């Protein structure tokens, strides 16, 4: 099986850059059987370039295809913001048909800090088996960020669920929701509850904590 | 005017069996070779099967061969894919892609239908409202959330105030942990709009017919 | 599976290119341009190529590569009701071998009859001449040339034959030449493709070496432009006529030899996923291009004759063996460095016929090598019998009246048979096999389906293009004659048997198998239109 390996996986670019993504191959491929597909978020793919260099209808001429043999590439002359998508290479040389690892195009924007806001467990859940603390780290850039949960200055490590959002369409930012979950018997013993968020922007971590009684 | 539309698709237990179908209009279906391409929830495009313009040559993926069976009938303009001996890793969104000319790739793609292979049991969410703590209640806007914990399978529909406001909302994707999803959302609105107003969380689990609403009690 | 392939894809192309480039490219195409309006003739020749010949040429070798089997097995394994097609195709190919190889033998005789400092077909003071001789051609009947008499009275010894019955002695020099023909046929076709695909490098390319030499020589002659003026001056009024389209359509067919079982046989050794479409387009272009070039080679010399020898060109712009064995050899005797051009011209005529002959005889072996597994097991000792069979009967084509026997089979043995044979090949595919069934076969290998053009050509144009010929062919049928010799009533009859002996096997299997398979009628018609893979 001939595997295609795309690079980079994530490409951070602002509108106006010249960007080029590659698609290396395990085995040589005919110059007429290599294709590219663009897949926007929440949508089905679309044939972007066929036979290495020939672009489909509607595809703006700012797109171009090149390469041959075992190394191909996709190039945008000048990126537009609407080009934020995931680009896949695919081969028809021999079966089984294989697609590429995909390059996700993400837009660049100025750094931002998380507007952190902590939440205690809910009274309703406070009747089930246990209780969970939900921290929010919204509207910030870039995507990577590190949470720290503490209960009495002590780093609680297990029992956390983290989920990031995809890049927002209007302000090109991200957001994250960390959800520490304990039982009641574990909850109703300690008071302080520290969601300490460390991000590239700040020197010292943004902290949002709360005492259980107030 | 060409259209592909997939169908079937749903939850199946490992070893189970299911048949997906694709309806084609806008072109003469009896003259274009069709292919099933699935993409995993990790967004990995993976080809499954190709069927000829008359179904006389058929190529299968090494990972579905024997378990999967592609088929078409052109009077009805339908393309089928029956699955059997279903393993968990067959979970994906299954695309029905028209690709007659090898040198030109797959022209048109359907919207795709989702299939899940899991032994996990269908459970309804526990919906909780997130009222901020009573301290430092001063900011220009205040934000508040809604935790949808412990449901299966996907999806779930979350809106705030029946879908009225949508500015400054952040509904997070679900995350599976030991055969259970957990989803959260946040809504940030001016402190001059709460807790003096009706702000609510709307959760909808079709798989369990669970429609639950919840307002945020600032207490 | 496990069927040997071409050692190199060139071995294939040179094998098919050599097959379709015969003496018709030299002795019939340029005459036809002359006869039918000069450059204007190219339009119906170019039309009938694009709508008729090329789509048929494209077909036969697309079937070869796909079904990977020889002619009979191939035709049996996709429409069994018409499996009789495959047989007739090989029967026609079988008969052709008896007379076509003589033209090679003749050129060979002329070849090592030219090893001297003064060629013999120039004078008329020789033992075999006639008081009615002339130095060159003429528009008179019973006053032939100096080479028209060397050909008849010495080489062929034909004047000693009173007809088809009287055959006289056996010209043993000729028999050795025909022996040399089949002998280099054997030592080039016994070990399989591994040598045939190699030998064609000489036979397909040597003509182009020679063609270039005489192209350079001819244009550098007094009055050379005059011949090109006779070759290409347009008279579009010919297009408004009807016989021109018949002359054009006919040449396209036989200058390409589609459906003869040879392209099927040659292509049945291609790898499955080979761009046959690029092959058929390239090879068939080279064919028509060679005819065009050859036409300049011929008429450059033809014009030199009307300007430095005083001959009405209508007495030298001729077709067939009269052009390449009498007219052209008479002119190169005049120009200096004669013995060179003669020796290279005749070997060109030899290499033009040999690679063309190989494909016919290879189509026979490959046909039944796939159908009769006893054959493929020991093939070297099969063809030695087939060619000795070709040789023994070929001694008739070496007798005093041997030409009379050649001329019969040229007009009958494959003249109409292969016309209606291919006509059933086209209907057996466009309607019984089906364009839809056939398109995805091609899509499987070359990656894309044949465009709507090749479909409409395969479905509507090509069949009427064939009837366009066969209709006119029959109305133009007269009892066979040559010069002042009218073949007897039975001579015509035997030829129709030779021609019918192939076509008769088309229904003779459509009825044999129709009664040898069980079931209802509609069940039998449905069980007999189902291919092999299914
Ligand atoms: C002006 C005239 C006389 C010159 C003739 C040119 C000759 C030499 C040209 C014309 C057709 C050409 C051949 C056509 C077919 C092929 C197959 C290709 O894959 C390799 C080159 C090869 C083998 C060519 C070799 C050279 C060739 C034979
Ligand atoms: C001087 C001689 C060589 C002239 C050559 C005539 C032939 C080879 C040329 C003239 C007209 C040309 C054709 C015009 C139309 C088409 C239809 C297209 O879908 C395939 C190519 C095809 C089939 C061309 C093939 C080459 C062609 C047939
Ligand atoms: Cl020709
Ligand atoms: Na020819
Ligand atoms: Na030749």
């Amino acid at each position: 099986e001939n595997v295609l390996t795309q690079s980079p996986a994530i490409m951070s670019t602002s509108p106006g850059e010249k960007v080029t993504m590659t698609c290396r191959a395990s085995s040589s491929v005919g110059s007429s059987y290599l294709h590219w597909y663009q897949q926007k978020s929440g949508a089905s793919p679309k044939l972007w370039i066929y036979s290495t260099s020939n672009l489909a209808s509607g595809v703006p001429a700012r797109f171009s295809g090149s390469g041959s043999g075992t190394s191909y590439s996709l190039t945008i002359s000048s990126v537009e913001a609407e080009d934020a998508a995931t680009y896949y290479c695919q081969q028809f040389s021999g079966y089984p048909l294989t697609f590429g690892s995909g390059t996700k195009l993400e837009m660049k924007r100025a750094d931002a800090a998380p507007t952190v806001s902590i939440f205690p467990p809910s009274s309703e859940q406070l009747t089930s088996g246990g209780a969970s603390v939900v921290c929010f780290l919204n509207n910030f850039y870039p995507k990577d960020i590190n949470v720290k949960w503490k209960i009495d200055g002590s780093e609680r490590q297990n029992g956390v669920l983290n989920s990031w959002t995809d890049q927002d369409s209007k302000d090109s930012t991200y957001s994250m929701s960390s959800t520490l979950t304990l039982t009641k018997d574990e909850y109703e013993r300690h008071n302080s509850y520290t969601c300490e968020a460390t991000h590239k922007t700040s020197t010292s971590p943004i902290v949002k904590s709360f005492n259980r009684n107030e | 005017e060409v259209q592909l539309v997939e169908s079937g698709g749903g939850l199946v237990k490992p070893g189970g069996s299911l048949k997906l179908s694709c309806a084609a209009s806008g072109f003469t279906f009896s003259s274009y070779a069709m292919s099933w391409v699935r993409q995993s929830p990790e967004k990995r495009l993976e080809w499954v099967a190709e069927i000829s313009s008359g179904g006389r040559y058929i190529y299968y993926s090494d990972t579905v061969t024997g378990r999967f069976t592609i088929s078409r009938d052109n009077a009805r303009n339908i393309l089928h894919l029956e699955m059997s001996s279903l393993r968990s890793e067959d979970t994906a969104m299954y695309y029905c892609a028209r690709g007659e000319v090898r040198q030109r790739g797959f022209d048109y793609w359907g919207q795709g239908t989702t299939l899940t292979v899991s032994s996990a049991k269908t459970t309804a969410p526990s919906v909780y409202p997130l009222a901020p703590v009573c301290g430092d209640t001063t900011g220009s806007s205040v934000t508040l959330g809604c935790l949808v914990k412990g449901y299966f399978p996907e999806p779930v529909t979350l809106t705030w105030n029946s879908g009225s406001l949508s500015s400054g909302v952040h509904t997070f994707p679900a995350v599976l942990q030991s055969d259970l999803y957990t989803l959260s959302s946040s809504v940030t609105v001016t402190s001059s709009t709460w807790p003096s107003q009706s702000i609510t969380c709307n959760v909808a689990h079709p798989a369990s017919s669970t429609k639950v609403d919840k307002k945020i009690e600032p207490r | 599976d496990e069927r040997e392939t071409w050692s190199g894809k060139v071995d294939f192309l040179l094998s098919v290119i050599g097959f379709a480039v015969d003496l018709a490219n030299v002795w019939r195409f340029p005459y036809l341009c002359y006869k039918n309006g000069g450059g204007a003739f190219l339009v119906p020749y170019g039309i009938m190529l694009a709508v008729g010949g090329i789509p048929l040429f494209y077909m036969e070798l697309a079937l070869g590569q796909h079904n990977r089997k020889g002619a009979i097995t191939c035709w049996g394994r996709l429409v069994p009701l018409f499996k009789g097609i495959g047989y007739a195709v090989v029967l026609i190919a079988f008969y052709v071998g008896f007379y076509y190889n003589v033209i090679i033998a003749w050129s060979l005789r002329f070849f090592f009859a030219s090893f001297t400092n003064s060629l013999p077909w120039t004078s008329c003071n020789n033992i075999w001449n006639t008081p009615n001789c002339r130095p060159f051609e003429g528009h008179v009947e019973g006053f032939q040339s100096a080479a028209s008499e060397y050909f008849n009275r010495y080489i062929l010894e034909l004047n000693r034959s009173e007809g088809i019955h009287d055959l006289g002695a056996i010209k043993w020099d000729m028999a050795l030449c025909l022996l040399i023909v089949y002998l280099i046929c054997y030592f080039s076709l016994w070990k399989g493709i591994s040598t045939s695909g190699k030998v064609v490098w000489f036979t397909a390319l040597f003509p182009y070496a020679v063609l270039l030499i005489l192209l350079i020589r001819g244009l550098t002659l007094p009055g050379s432009f005059l011949g090109i003026q006779y070759y290409l001056t347009p008279n579009f009024s010919a297009i408004y006529k009807a016989e021109v389209w018949v002359d054009a359509a006919t040449q396209v067919f036989f200058s390409l030899g589609p459906g003869f079982g040879v392209l099927l046989a040659y292509a049945s050794y291609n790898k499955y996923h080979n761009n046959v479409y690029k092959d058929a387009l390239l090879t068939s272009f080279i064919n028509s291009a060679t005819s065009f070039i050859a036409g300049f080679v011929i008429f450059s010399v033809l014009g030199y004759m009307a300007h430095t020898l005083g001959v009405r060109i209508e007495d030298v712009a001729t077709e067939g063996p009269g052009l390449v064995f009498v007219v052209y050899p008479a002119a190169i005797a005049t120009m200096p460095a004669s013995t060179f051009w003669a020796l290279i011209f005749f070997m060109m005529l030899a290499t033009l016929g040999l690679d063309s002959s190989f494909g016919g005889m290879e189509a026979i072996i490959t046909a039944l090598s796939d159908e009769f597994p006893k054959i493929k097991r020991n093939r070297e000792l099969f063809v030695a019998g087939l060619f000795s069979l070709y040789f023994v009967v070929g001694l008739a084509s070496c007798t005093q009246g041997g030409f009379y026997f050649f001329h019969l089979l040229d007009r009958y043995a494959a003249g109409y048979s292969i016309l209606v044979a291919v006509f059933f090949e086209a209907i057996a595919v466009s309607w019984i096999y089906g364009t839809n069934r056939f398109s995805e076969d091609i899509r499987d290998m070359i990656g894309f389906p044949p465009g709507r053009y090749w479909q409409v050509c395969w479905r509507f144009v090509a069949p009427i293009f064939l009837l366009f010929i066969t209709v006119y062919g029959l109305i133009g049928y007269e009892p066979l004659t040559y010069a002042d010799y009218v073949y007897p009533s039975w001579a015509n009859a035997l030829g129709w048997c030779i021609a019918g002996s192939s076509v008769v096997m088309i229904p003779a299997v459509a009825i044999f198998k129709l009664l040898s398979t069980p079931g209802s009628l509609r069940q039998r018609f449905t069980i007999l239109t189902t291919p092999w893979r299914d």
